[PDB]
RNA sequence: GGGAUAACUGGCUUGUGGCUGCCAAGCGCUCCUAGCGACGUAGCUUUUUGAUCCUUCGAUGUCGGCUCUUCCUAUCAUUGGGACGCAGAAGUCUCAAAGUGUCGGAUUGUUCACCCGCUAAUAGGGAACGUGAGCUGGGUUUAGACCGUCGUGAGACAGGUUAGUUUUACCCUACUGAUGAAUUUUAUUAUAUAUAUACAUAUAGUAUUGUGACAGUAAUCCAACUUGGUACGAGAGGAUUAGUUGGUUCAGACAAUUGGUACAGCAAUUGGUUGACAAACCAGUGUUGCGAAGCUAAGUCUGUUGGAUAAUGGCUGAACGCCUCUUAAGCCAGAAACCAUGCUGAUUAAACAAUACUAUCUUUUUUGUUUGCUAAUGUAAAAGAGAAAUUAUAUAUGUACCGGUACAUA
RNA sequence: ACGACUUUUUUGCCUCAGGGUGCUGUAAACAUGAAAGUAAACUUUACGAUCUGUUGAGGCUUAUCCCUAGUGGUAAAGUGU
């Protein structure tokens, strides 16, 4: 019915502001911004990012 | 077979070094003309992923060094919208070789391949290792 | 001597004079040609542009690459608030074309009317229709039978309500819109009747017809010629500058052929855009006038903070597809097709699967406000 | 000193070059002419090279490329056709056609040339040998230098090579945009109550709505599939035609949404400095990371159909008992051409219409108009400025009958 | 560019302020919090880049963002006809 979820934050997908990367390994990344484009370029994990939903979950505060 | 194909946004100039992505012994390819390309003082020959480009071999086999064939491209830098509401892009630039009958000259692609220039070109969905 | 390599001529020499419009409003150049057989209508309409939204559409096309599958689509949003009739116009064709015998009034005006013949209407003792704030009913009805006798040609005076907007402007637009359709007498008829009223969109329109688009561009003032006209860029190597015009030409004619390039003005021009589909025709008492079948979740059509420069759609709206000419909160005019298009698309019936209403300011996510602190949760 | 005299344009001519002819001996199985066409012979042109020395030497900047626009047709392709040596598929000769298109490189000082490749095809020319106050300066062609040959020599060489300043628009016009008065020797396609009326109307000032003469113009080509492995063909092969879906080029917009963009703005960090500290500052934007928003494409949307026709295919049909597309009268359908339509402009019409309100003022009568000013005069046409059937033209108008028939009348 | 054009001039507008919308990424301050080690008492007391907590914190958001009849403001008084 209505559309999938970001997994980069709790978002749903809304159309048009996603982009998709397809890696050499065959695996897809689905970016909702910039933002996170520029982190995945930089390749930086998830728990350094004290500013995320899922770095806030990593240190239990939600 | 049908032939038709919507829009990609315009990609590689000629002169672009791609990846041959098959066990034909080619580890390269290096496009030197786009076929269907327009006519325009401006444009550079490029090619989108559904595009039949022809290419030299810079890397590879010694027989496939100066001679010129026919390539399907597979894998590509530049983003393009897909009208599914997204813009896709891949990591690296890679195409096939093939027949100027459109034959295929691959045996198996080792990458993966963008799904409607896989639907396109029969050959290279039967080939390839995964769908994009 | 011929040149060695044909190239096509940058830019349309059919657009000169690249020169700014002398008026605001979009300006019909022609209309709708006769249709005895159907009955009166409205032609046209003004309403301001908003902004753009995206929407998820199912597709149809048969044999299509795409054919069955959905697709994603922009799309225009215009506040449309309901344009008053106040004026009718008797015109009569005469070799040196259509010629006006008279106008007749309604027996009131609107504030917002007056305001547009008044530059200092603050500072002014407002005295405009006020001899002709009335008459004996026999004269007006003498008028009507003297156009009908002998007019061929109606158009209604029609006005703008922009106090049902948010804008700095208060004067109204006023405007002409021809009648089309059955006898003089009929459409007279027709337009007596609807007079004092209050149009709609609705009342003038259907979803899913295609509407021609008439309006003035966004400005920039006065341009180069690689920006007015794209010719190929001047060498790295120059005595002097690199958006520095190309050659001018021949020495015969002795003069500067027109047909060249040159820097001058760039936007503000008047233009018609054609076909437009009318994906939606909103209502402004629907709190649902988002929503679609696929979602069926209250939600006004309104983005997450507003339109840009615009806010919140508190009146109906048209959901366009496509491009609009001139900025957003601009009036920009909608007519009927000269001749009705007959296309698969002309034809075809919209269903929307999403119309977004995300933000348009930064990359805000949600619908709604409440979906925004739905995620966020607690504050202090 | 020199246009008394070259190199540059132009000009005359057109030998030379190019293009088109006429013909009929052969070739084309067979067959003059489907296609050809010699031996011969006629024209046209100046994108050739010459011949030339009228024009300019108190200077017209001396090649080419780049860039940019327009014109031509002697059409390469796209549109419509005609012929064929034509079964189809092709293909070949040909006509109306200049609406539209005619590319990427490799090598050159290069027009030219020559490969490789795309293309749908990669036609040919003009514009002061298109285009140096548009550029460039590689080349011929200043002064330095090198090698060969020739010259006793100094030196010489359309012999080859390297190095070598490209000055000024603020004038007038042009063009592009941007403001803008003013115009009763001027206008009027009607006005007034089913009837009138130029011997007549029209102030002006603001403001809205518009009129639209006139000027400009635009959209473009290809592919795929289905028709159809069918028609057609002995087989091999193998369409016209539509339809559907796509793509190229141009154009016009627009920025939802991707990308691009930062001296809006937060964070980080290098070197120094204010005692530390938070706070901060400085280094022509110290430097990074993010970066709304506004611009923008490599992102997104949109880009008519009538009329009159051309080539042509035909019809009725004479001259000429028959025949004949008219190489007589009368006609018809017919093209990317043409004109409207559409769209853009319209202080391109010293243009105009309708509407709204207003300026002690308008209207009728009398007398006057032989410190810049403060009573005030101008007419291009008075002399009876007299005169509203109408299709006509190898016949008209009434009236009577049912656009035709009959009967009058000019 | 400048004229010009679009506006509004108290059912407004400017002004700030609040909210919305966002953008940045968790401020200062404090922890007898954690922290590689260090030294000095007779197990306790010193020093310490850094990290966590208080803390999606702090900052910034019309300049060409949106909403608000929320605050205070809103003059000259000229000129042509």
């Amino acid at each position: 019915v209505k559309t999938e979820a970001c997994s980069f934050s709790e978002y749903r997908i809304y159309p048009g502001r996603g982009q998709k990367y397809i890696a050499r390994d065959g695996k897809v990344y689905f970016y909702l911004s910039s933002k996170f484009a520029s982190l995945a370029l930089q390749k930086k994990k998830a728990a350094k990012l004290r500013w995320t939903q899922t770095w806030r979950r990593n240190n239990k505060k939600t | 077979t049908l032939k038709n194909k919507m829009r990609i946004t315009l990609s590689l100039p000629v002169g672009a070094l791609i990846n041959c992505c098959d066990n034909s012994g080619g580890k390269n390819l290096y496009i030197i003309a786009v076929q269907g390309f327009g006519s325009c003082l401006n444009r550079l020959p490029a090619a989108s992923l559904g595009d039949m480009v022809l290419a030299t071999v810079k890397k590879g086999k010694p027989d496939l060094r100066k001679k010129v064939l026919n390539a399907i491209i597979c894998r590509q830098s530049k983003a393009w919208r897909r009208h599914e509401g997204y813009y896709i892009y891949f990591e690296d630039n890679a195409g096939v070789i093939v027949n100027p009958k459109g034959e295929m000259k691959g045996s198996a692609i080792t990458g993966p391949v963008a799904r409607e220039c896989a639907e396109l070109w029969p050959k290279l969905s039967s080939a390839a290792s995964a769908i994009v | 001597s011929h040149r060695k390599f044909e190239r096509p001529r940058h830019g349309s020499l059919g657009f000169l004079p690249r020169k700014r419009c002398k008026r605001l409003r979009g300006k019909i150049r022609s209309f709708p040609k006769d249709d005895k057989e159907k009955p009166p209508h409205f032609t046209a309409f003004m309403g301001y542009k908003a902004g753009m939204t995206h929407i998820v559409r199912e597709v149809d096309k048969p044999g299509s690459k795409l054919h069955k599958k959905e697709i994603v689509e922009a799309c225009t949003i215009i506040e449309c608030a309901p344009m008053v009739v106040v004026g009718i116009v008797g015109y009569r064709e005469t070799p040196k074309g259509l010629r006006i015998l008279s106008t007749v009034w309604a027996n009131h005006v609107s504030d917002e009317f007056r305001r547009r013949y008044y530059k200092n209407w603050y500072k002014s003792e407002k005295k405009a229709f006020t001899k002709s704030l009335n008459v004996p009913e026999a004269t007006k009805n003498c008028l009507l039978k003297r156009i009908e006798k002998y007019c061929t040609v109606l158009r209604a005076i029609c006005h703008t309500q922009p106090s049902k907007t948010p804008l700095r402007m208060k004067k109204a637009h006023i405007m002409e819109v021809q009648i089309n359709g059955g006898s003089m007498k009929e459409k007279l008829e027709f337009v007596k009747e609807m007079l004092e009223k209050n149009l709609p969109v609705s009342t003038v329109f259907n979803p899913n017809e295609m509407i021609d688009v008439i309006s003035v561009t966004k400005g920039h003032g006065t341009k180069g010629v690689v920006s007015r006209y794209g010719v190929k860029r001047l060498p790295r190597k120059t005595h002097r500058g690199l958006r520095k015009v190309a050659c001018i030409g021949a020495w015969h004619p002795a003069r500067v052929q027109f047909q060249i390039p040159r820097h001058g003005q760039k936007g503000y021009f008047h233009r018609t855009e054609r076909n437009k589909k009318i994906y939606r025709i909103g209502l402004k008492t629907d709190k649902n006038s988002a929503s679609t079948d696929a979602d069926i979740t209250e939600k006004k059509i309104t983005p997450m903070g507003g339109f840009p420069h615009y806010g919140v759609v508190n009146e109906d709206f048209l959901l366009l597809k496509g491009c609009v000419a001139g900025t957003k909160k601009r009036p920009i005019t909608l007519r009927k097709n000269i001749v009705p298009q007959v296309s698969r698309d002309a034809l075809a019936q919209v269903s929307l699967k999403f119309i977004d209403t995300s933000s348009k300011i930064g990359h805000g996510r949600f619908q709604t406000s409440e979906e925004k602190v739905k995620y966020y949760g607690p504050l202090k």
